């Protein structure tokens, strides 16, 4: 059969605007043919780590639906996106299960997500009282009470829960912006709509 | 907008006597009250914060009390060298500080360091840039504030630069808006104050002070009265620079 | 372990492929690198990311990876292409593995200076130093590679750009210690309890990647090589 309904990976990898790590965008990929070879054609990847599956055998497995999570982080925080990792991003921004079945793709974006005067449009939650559950997103922006008195707006002991990265081109690698895409493969009881190319 | 008035202007007490200082709050600066001690020729030293908590390093004789529209500083010991000026600072408006007029108390009747450069005789219509070099702490996770003290007058806040985590924006007092510019350079841990279109009213000693710790994940597990909270969250004052402007 | 043909041959003008067989934990899971070493010189990075080529490398070299195997195509052989070619990759066992090397025979500025070599008794101590110039030292990872006289390359240790992640080979585990000093641009390697097998030519290599190869498993590569220092373990 002729290959039809290619899964739109370019809308996720070649997107102009990437979401923040606290409001990571989840795109549902279902009912399409997934050619995992066109991934290397978008941009030179810096990291390609597949967990639970083999990257070369991805074209042979059929799945029901695939979820693509995209966000921006710094270079030092790309180590936190992994099953069973600690850190401010891995605990309070985006956490993966211990039985995660998928691949994480990361690449440096210092040429796009960095401004000469500082790109303060990307926010991250520094700390929360309870750690996030796997695949949980916290978008609430209520003022965090660091002291022992109830808060009434921004102050000395009050804190806005979201902090900006401030990416600058002169920053060394590690503080430069990195765009990360996380793929989750789901095997439910429904018919597997996402299959690989058949030749 | 909030006006702080200190009732005793000059208090004359012999060593060994009890001193009581008052501070009226136009409106309620509930528990947002600080007390500073400034000896002649030195930077103000923080004594009481939150109107009740003493600074780590001051004797137990300095008792801070009051909550609401009335505040009281109590010194009830031998009082051997408490000869200085005590100021009443409120922080309801977090960026905008307002000080009291000051109370004169006559006697008869670490590596965390801020060094400031620049500041000299300058013509009125000229410009001058000050610098505030930090040391001993992580510059970038803190905000920086600028204060000035006219010769013989009280303290007033000049500007405020936010940390990189919260946009790094600047706020100024109504008297310095459009004339003064505050910059930040985290790579070399230095803060700048670009003063333009000066006037004779700008003759003062300018100070730079450390402000709110942006890393609140550390401040959560710290008690407000503990020594770690004061070391991480509270203020650090540096030796000021005299800026003289005249014909 | 990566398996390479022991030798290869080709007349000028032809193309010669050099095969490299690995496991699912080094090739396929991670990326493959290729290095050229002319007789008496330091190795040269030829290919990274399994198909990418540095700026100072001719277009005659092309890389390919299919599953757990890789190959290097050299179209239009010249007399300058007679050298040793190595297959490199990062194994999931937290160690860098070289392919042993294939000797090719034809028929018819950033600088790294190293010091600290010498002759020591079996069981002594020695510390090697490496000075770096011409680049941001904290943005690039550093490697240590030794080469016995007349033998192939062997990876020793690696330290990340921030100095947080350090990995060592199984042969030198518990005996060698790696460290960096960003304030003076120096790379150190403390060698304790040396064996006779440690007699080799130690190289100081700069990595084009910042983080450790297990995190950035798709762009690592020893870009800059320095003049090695000879150590001798003899009784």
């Amino acid at each position: 059969p002729n290959v039809t309904n290619l899964c739109p990976f370019h809308e996720v990898f070649n997107a102009t605007r990437f979401a923040s790590v606290y409001a990571w965008n989840r795109t549902r990929i279902s009912n399409c043919v997934a050619d995992y070879s066109v991934l290397y054609n978008f941009a030179p990847f810096f990291a390609f780590k597949c967990y639970g599956v083999s990257p070369t055998k991805l074209n042979d497995l059929c799945f029901t639906n695939v979820y693509a999570d995209s966000f921006v982080i710094k270079g030092n925080e790309v180590s936190q996106i992994a099953p069973g990792q600690t850190g401010n991003i891995a605990d309070y921004n985006y956490k993966l299960p211990d039985d995660f079945t998928g691949c994480v793709i990361a690449w440096n974006s210092n040429k796009l997500d960095s401004k000469h005067s500082g790109n303060y449009d990307y926010w991250y939650r520094l700390f929360r009282k309870s750690k996030l559950k796997p695949f949980e997103r916290d978008i609430s922006t209520e003022i965090y009470q660091a002291g022992n008195k109830p808060c009434k707006g921004k102050g000395p002991n009050c804190y806005f829960p979201l902090q900006s990265y401030g990416f600058r081109p002169t920053y060394g690698v590690g503080h430069q912006p990195y765009r990360v895409v996380v793929l989750s493969f789901e095997l439910l009881h429904a018919p597997a709509t996402v299959c690989g190319p058949k030749k | 907008e909030i006006v702080l008035t200190q009732s005793p202007a000059t208090l004359s007490l012999s060593p060994g006597e009890r001193a009581t200082l008052s501070c009226r709050a136009s409106q309620s600066v509930s528990s947002y009250l600080a007390w500073y001690q400034q000896k002649p020729g030195q930077a103000p030293r923080l004594l009481i914060y939150d109107a009740s908590n003493r600074a780590t390093g001051i004797p137990a004789r300095f008792s801070g009390s009051g909550s609401g529209t009335d505040f009281t500083l109590t010194i009830s010991s031998l009082e051997p060298e408490d000869f200085a000026v005590y100021y009443c600072q409120q922080r309801s408006n977090w960026p905008q500080y307002t000080f009291g007029q000051g109370t004169k108390l006559e006697i008869k009747g670490s590596e965390v360091q801020l060094v400031e450069s620049g500041g000299g005789l300058v013509k009125p219509g000229r410009s001058l840039r000050l610098s505030c070099t930090a040391s001993g702490f992580t510059f970038g996770d803190y905000a920086m504030s600028w204060f000035r003290q006219a010769p013989g007058k009280g303290l007033e806040w000049v500007g405020f630069i936010r940390s990189k985590a919260y946009g790094g924006t600047t706020e100024y007092a109504a008297s310095v808006k459009g004339r003064f510019t505050i910059s930040r350079d985290d790579s070399k841990s230095i803060a700048y104050l670009q003063m333009n279109s000066l006037k004779t009213e700008d003759t003062a000693v300018y100070y730079c002070t450390r402000d709110r710790y942006a890393r609140y994940d550390i401040l959560t597990g710290l008690s407000p009265a503990g020594a770690d909270y004061f070391y991480y969250a509270m203020d650090v004052w540096g030796q000021g620079t005299t800026v003289t402007v005249s014909s | 372990v990566l398996t390479q043909p022991p030798s290869a041959s080709g007349t000028p003008g032809q193309r010669v492929t050099i095969s490299c067989s690995g496991s699912s934990s080094n090739i396929g899971s991670n990326t493959v690198n290729w290095y050229q070493q002319l007789p008496g010189t330091a190795p040269k990075l030829l290919i990274y990311s399994n198909n990418q080529r540095p700026s100072g490398v001719p277009d005659r070299f092309s890389g390919s990876k299919s599953g757990t195997s890789a190959s290097l195509a050299i179209s239009g052989l010249q007399s300058e292409d007679e050298a040793d070619y190595y297959c490199a990759a990062w194994d999931d066992s937290l160690n860098w593995v070289f392919g042993g090397g294939t000797k090719l025979t034809v028929l018819g500025e950033v600088q790294l200076v190293e010091s600290g070599g010498g002759v020591v008794q079996p069981g002594g101590s020695l510390r090697l130093s490496c000075a770096a110039s011409g680049f941001r030292f904290d943005d690039h990872a550093m490697h240590w590679v030794r080469q016995a006289p007349g033998k192939g390359l062997e990876w020793v240790s690696v330290i990340s750009g921030d100095g947080g992640s350090t990995y060592y080979a199984d042969s030198v585990k518990g005996r060698f210690s790696i460290s960096r000093d960003d304030s003076k641009n120096s790379l150190y390697l403390q060698m304790n309890s040396l064996r006779t097998e440690d007699t080799a030519l130690y190289y100081c290599a700069k990595d084009r990647s910042y983080g450790p190869p297990d995190v950035f498993n798709y762009e690592y590569g020893m870009d800059v090589w320095g003049q090695g220092t000879t150590v001798t373990v003899s009784s």
